[PDB]
């Protein structure tokens, strides 16, 4: 186990559905000998044979603009095009729907709460479905 | 409250007791904490309750610029009973 | 008589901080956010520049907040982006701003809560 | 040694990426027909230099400045890099 | 891992580091730089002292508050060591003296103390232990005090394994019993030396240099059944020593042969003292034995110290001794000492 | 007849504004905003290239006698790109009235010494430079005065912390008070307290 | 561009002053080792000296570089008189402070910052 950090505990990117770009500031630092992420994976490479190019925070965010750019562009939708080209290319493939129906899994407030690690464990998180099935 | 916990050591009113692994009960030997026998919960429990007569009362502390800001508190209830906020006396009504 | 100095303007070798604090710290200007607990608005207005958060641990004698860095509490005001850039710039330090946030103007309305075909008829006062 | 994935870099307005976006509705579906199990990523911004950059086995890559370059030169380079 | 011994903080003073430590020798010579170290990374450390209040004021500070943990003990009375080493992660024996009494032999310092240490120590459930031996300690040796240091060395083990032993050579310091034991042979007009301070090697070390060893042994994963040597470098002839001790102190330098038995005899009466004494038979025995070439052991530089030169440090310890027409004078006035290998 | 707020005259605003005039038509090349609080004080604001005409002027004219100097002080405003507004405070003895003298400076941009008009302005302008870092010109010592001699850094400036970048205590390896990195056993608890509403419509800074 | 001097018309100028400075502070070293009781040689002192020279090599303006020389200036004559102490001036060396790792390895090993 390698622990890592939090969003509250990094400063890091996180793209919406939109697309937006947003940067984190971090808050606290991490708990006991828990660590930033690609912190951790530079330093598993150093201790490999690797040593990727990158000491630091804005290093990493040239890597990302060198794959993607839409990234270091934060709070900076960017208009994206070429949907009739998929359009042509999903028209190809031959895979059928099923007569059966599709519910959501999140199909009640009682399965909002309770949806990733962090709301997974919480006392509130816990205490509003003690009510709301109650 | 002033239960001990099974390394030893008093309990506060805060439940702090230094686990048996802490190295910080070192400042404890030879020598002994300080912990407070009087717990308030305890004393504000042994209080009877104020019967009154209205719905609305108020409360001072009692010696009126000695106590806390006089506040109000309402009394229709009958589930439980009323409850200052800043002290911790308890009222109701017949 | 007058100077040709065009290359940038250069301070930190006056200041007499050391090379963490000017090539490891990171600066955030920005315009603060309002406190939704409050609908005022005149603590905006003012442009600032804190540093980049660091390691906080309890004291293990009474669990007070300790810290290493002298820059924890540091902020500074400015009238301007321009002006924070500047003294940024000047003191070595590498920057990462926030441009400023307004909120919309917005078609407000009394007798929109009494329409007769929209939706907007409130159903209480 | 063997190409893993290939990313194409453009803009949507600056006209030195143009003949990137004509060859985008050009030849895109083409090459995917031709390549249904290679990822190629497509990622447009609102003002940088257009690139083209080719993922080998290991993390060895290979950039060139497409800019200001026909449709039918974006392809050269682009089979250049295929082969 | 207990969540408070997880290590914060930028490696100094109001930090942490997860070093919890007894230091049993600590008002000593040694064990005062051992836990300015440690203060000055952040650890707690409980110091036995046995002295009273005045000796143990100059490590009342060298702490953050409640760092310094302080608490009375003795050697005769077991469950005062247990009581020490109750809340410990590691602790570290410099228990030690140039001299018997009529309480405590040599057995009773190096042998017995540290069986009943390291008992508490293995009962109690701490990690690790640092005993301090001699570099000369052999069974087979002239001295009590060194046959008794490694027979201390050897029942340590015997008692808890897992332990860390470190044989340094005849420290140097400001507050020694080595440099200034030989300087202060000014009183008497002339100094003697065994074969005039030929046929001995002498391989002295810097208190910093053995501090920062114990300091890094205590984080170090390595080191769990490991001997050392703490020696320095620059070996040393005696003769050529003393001459550089009395350069530096520019004071005068007549010396003269004297055999073993006469010199023997004039630290057994000299050791006839109910106070420090100045001279004793195994003091003299211990000085007129040669140091052991170390290469068979790790030493410092595979702990993390690079070893300090004599030259370097000498005269921060020798200019207590120099008079008026010579207290300003540098280092470079000296004509350094003559190093040998053999 | 209002007691709980403070009374107001006429006379001094006029006086002092009318001697704002004299000023400002008697020194132009030097001269800008020149200007009177609500309460009664007098502020000439003076580019640097005045500072000695303007204070031997203000000493030596007979209608202006101020041949005593109070105060000289700077403030640091990392807003504007000239930083350090320096200030002069001044008495008369002869009108009992008092006058200010401001000019800016910068990092970069020091100012003629005021040695040869006040004497009262050595340890003055030491100490300015010892907290702000303003060097200025023909002074005979300028040296610190209030901080430790090995110190680097002015620490009035806002751009400074408050608790310093070093931190002292003594070592017994080394038998000395040694300067160590700053590490705080409790970190100063900075609070936020400017309310969220205009108080002073006055001073509204328009958009 | 187009900004005031002090004391300098442009970097050689400058550079004049700063070897006159090097050259007092070279002068003085060995008076100082000697006055208070340094337990240092001459060699470190001047390399001492040539470091925190070198520490500001990497500047051109020469308005920083004649404030420099100022402040040397001032250290000097603290220096030269006996104002400071034999703390003060071994306060360069940095005899306590453990060296600042360089590594990335260490740093992630100890503490998250970079
Ligand atoms: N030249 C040197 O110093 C060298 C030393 N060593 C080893 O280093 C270690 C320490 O050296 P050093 O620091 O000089 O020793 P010191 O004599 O300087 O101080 C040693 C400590 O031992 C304590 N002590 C001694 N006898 C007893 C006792 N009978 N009961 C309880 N406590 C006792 C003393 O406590 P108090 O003073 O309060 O009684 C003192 O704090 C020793 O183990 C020694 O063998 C090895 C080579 C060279
Ligand atoms: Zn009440």
């Amino acid at each position: 186990i390698l622990p890592g950090a939090a969003y509250t505990e990094k400063s890091a990117t996180y793209v919406n559905t939109e697309g937006r770009a947003q940067q984190t500031k971090v808050a606290v630092t991490p708990p006991g000998l828990a660590r930033e992420d690609w912190k951790i994976i530079r330093a598993l490479s150093e201790i490999a044979g690797i040593t990727l190019p990158y000491d630091t925070l804005d290093q990493v965010r040239n890597r990302l603009e060198e794959v993607s750019p839409n990234l270091v562009r934060y709070d900076d939708i960017e208009e994206t095009n070429y949907f009739q080209q998929a359009s042509e290319l999903a028209k190809l493939v031959n895979q059928e729907v099923l007569a059966d129906p599709l519910v959501p899994p999140q199909l009640t407030i009682k399965d909002f709460y309770m949806t990733d690690s962090i709301s997974r464990a919480s006392q509130t998180m816990a205490k509003c479905v003690k009510a709301v099935t109650e | 409250g002033v239960q001990v916990s099974p390394s030893g050591e008093k309990i506060t009113h805060t439940g702090q007791v230094y686990d048996e692994k802490d190295y910080r009960r070192v400042r404890f030997v030879d020598r002994q904490k300080e912990v407070n026998e009087n717990f308030a919960i305890d004393l504000i429990a042994q209080q009877p309750v104020n019967e009154v007569e209205h719905r609305i009362i108020a409360c001072d502390g009692g010696g009126g610029a000695l106590g806390h800001p006089k506040v109000y508190i309402n009394l229709d209830k009958e589930t439980k009973t009323g409850t200052c906020g800043y002290c911790g006396l308890q009222f109701k009504q017949h | 008589q007058l100077i040709t100095v065009d290359e940038k303007l250069d301070i930190t070798t006056l200041t007499g901080v050391p090379e963490e604090h000017i090539k490891t710290r990171k600066v955030r200007i920005f315009v603060p956010a309002r406190n939704n607990m409050q609908s005022g608005v005149n603590n905006t207005k003012k442009w600032k520049m804190e540093f980049d958060t660091r390691e906080r641990w309890e004291n293990p004698l009474m669990g007070w907040a300790s810290t290493a860095d002298p820059l924890s509490n540091m902020v500074l005001t400015f009238s301007a982006k321009e002006d924070a850039i500047a003294f940024a710039e000047k003191n070595g330090w590498s920057y990462d701003v926030e441009e400023k946030k307004v909120p919309k103007p917005k078609s407000k309305s009394y007798g929109a809560n009494f329409s007769w075909n929209k939706r907007t008829r409130v159903s209480t006062k | 040694l063997g190409l893993r994935e290939i990313r194409v870099h453009l803009c949507q307005r600056s006209p030195g990426s143009q003949g990137v976006r004509d060859f985008i509705v050009q030849r895109y579906v083409e090459l995917k027909k031709a390549h249904p199990n290679l990822p190629i990523l497509i990622r447009e911004c609102s003002e940088v230099q257009p690139k083209l950059w080719a993922r080998y086995a290991f993390g060895q890559e290979k950039t060139v400045s497409l800019n200001n370059l026909s449709a039918d030169e974006v392809t050269r380079a682009m089979q250049n890099v295929l082969s | 891992l207990h969540h408070a011994v997880i290590p914060h903080g930028k490696g100094g003073r109001s930090s942490v580091s997860g070093v919890v430590a007894t230091v049993f020798g600590a008002t000593g010579f040694l064990g005062r730089y051992v836990v300015n170290h440690l203060g000055r990374m952040g650890s707690q450390v409980i110091i036995p002292y046995r002295c009273d209040v005045y000796d143990i004021m100059h490590l009342r500070l060298m702490g953050d508050l409640g760092q310094l943990t302080f608490l009375e003990w003795d050697a005769r009375d077991k469950d005062s060591i247990r009581k020490a080493v109750q809340h410990s992660n590691v602790v570290i024996n410099l228990i030690g003296r140039e001299w018997e009494t009529r309480n405590f032999d040599f057995e009773d310092v190096f042998v017995n103390i540290p069986r009943a240490i390291a008992q508490a120590s293995k009962e109690a459930g701490v990690e690790r232990f640092i005993h301090v031996s001699h570099l000369n300690a052999s069974m087979k040796s002239s001295s009590k005090s060194l046959r008794s240091k490694a027979v201390g060395e050897k029942e340590v083990r015997s008692v808890f394994p897992e332990a860390i032993i470190i044989r340094p050579s005849d420290i140097f310091g400001r507050e020694d019993r080595f440099l200034n034991h030989f300087a202060n042979y000014r009183w008497f007009l002339a100094v003697p030396l065994v074969s005039l301070g030929f046929k001995t090697v002498k391989q002295p070390v810097y208190v910093a240099d053995v501090s920062k060893g114990i300091v890094n042994a205590t984080k170090d994963p390595d080191a769990v059944g490991k001997t050392f040597a703490f020696t320095g470098p620059n070996r040393y002839l005696l003769f050529h020593l003393v001459k550089y001790i009395f350069g530096m102190t520019h004071r005068t330098f007549i010396p003269y042969p004297l055999p073993l038995f006469v010199y023997s005899w004039i630290g057994k009466l000299f050791g006839l003292s109910p106070f420090e004494p100045w001279t004793t038979k195994d003091k003299v025995e211990r000085i007129h034995i040669s140091d052991v070439m170390p290469t068979d052991l790790p030493g410092l530089e595979d702990l993390g110290v690079q070893p300090t030169p004599l030259e370097l440090k000498s005269i921060e310890v020798l200019r207590r001794h120099r008079t008026y027409r010579w207290l300003s004078s540098e280092i470079e006035e000296t004509k350094p000492a003559k190093t040998v290998n053999y | 007849k209002r007691p709980t707020v403070r009374p107001r005259s006429d006379v001094t605003h006029k006086q002092l504004s009318a001697f704002g005039e004299y000023v400002a038509e008697i020194l132009p090349k030097y001269v800008q905003q020149v200007q009177v609080s609500c309460l009664d004080e007098l502020e000439i604001c003076i580019h640097p290239d005045g500072v000695i005409p303007t204070l031997t002027f203000l000493r030596d004219h007979t209608n202006a006698q101020f041949k005593s100097l109070a105060d000289l002080t700077a403030v640091d405003v990392p807003t504007r790109q000239n930083r350090f507004e320096i200030v002069y405070n001044l008495l008369s003895l002869r009108f009992n009235s008092r006058i200010r003298v401001k000019t800016y400076a910068d990092e970069l941009t020091p100012i003629d010494s005021i040695v040869s008009v006040h004497i009262a302005a050595n340890w003055y302008e030491r100490e300015v430079w010892d907290m702000f870092g303003v060097f200025f010109f023909n002074h005979p010592d300028l040296r610190r005065i209030l901080t430790d001699y090995g110190f680097e850094g002015h620490p009035f400036r806002k751009d400074f912390p408050l608790t310093g970048y070093v931190e002292l205590r003594y070592d017994d390896e080394v038998k000395r008070v040694v300067a160590e990195p700053v590490e705080l056993a409790q970190e100063f608890r900075k609070f936020d307290l400017n309310s969220p509403w205009e108080a002073f419509p006055a001073y509204r800074q328009p958009p | 561009t187009s900004v005031k001097p002090i004391f300098s018309r442009d970097l050689n100028e400058a550079k004049r002053r700063v070897r006159e400075l090097y050259r007092a502070w070279y002068r003085e070293v060995p008076n100082t080792v000697h006055l208070m009781q340094l337990d240092i040689t001459v060699k470190q002192g001047r390399d001492k000296v040539r470091e925190m020279f070198m520490k500001n090599a990497h500047v051109t303006d020469p308005r920083v570089v004649d404030l420099l020389v100022i402040k040397g200036k001032m250290e000097l004559q603290e220096t030269i008189k006996v104002w400071k102490q034999r703390t003060h001036v071994m306060r360069f060396f940095h005899e306590t402070e453990t060296p600042r790792p360089k590594d990335f390895l260490s740093k992630f090993y100890m503490g998250h910052d970079p």
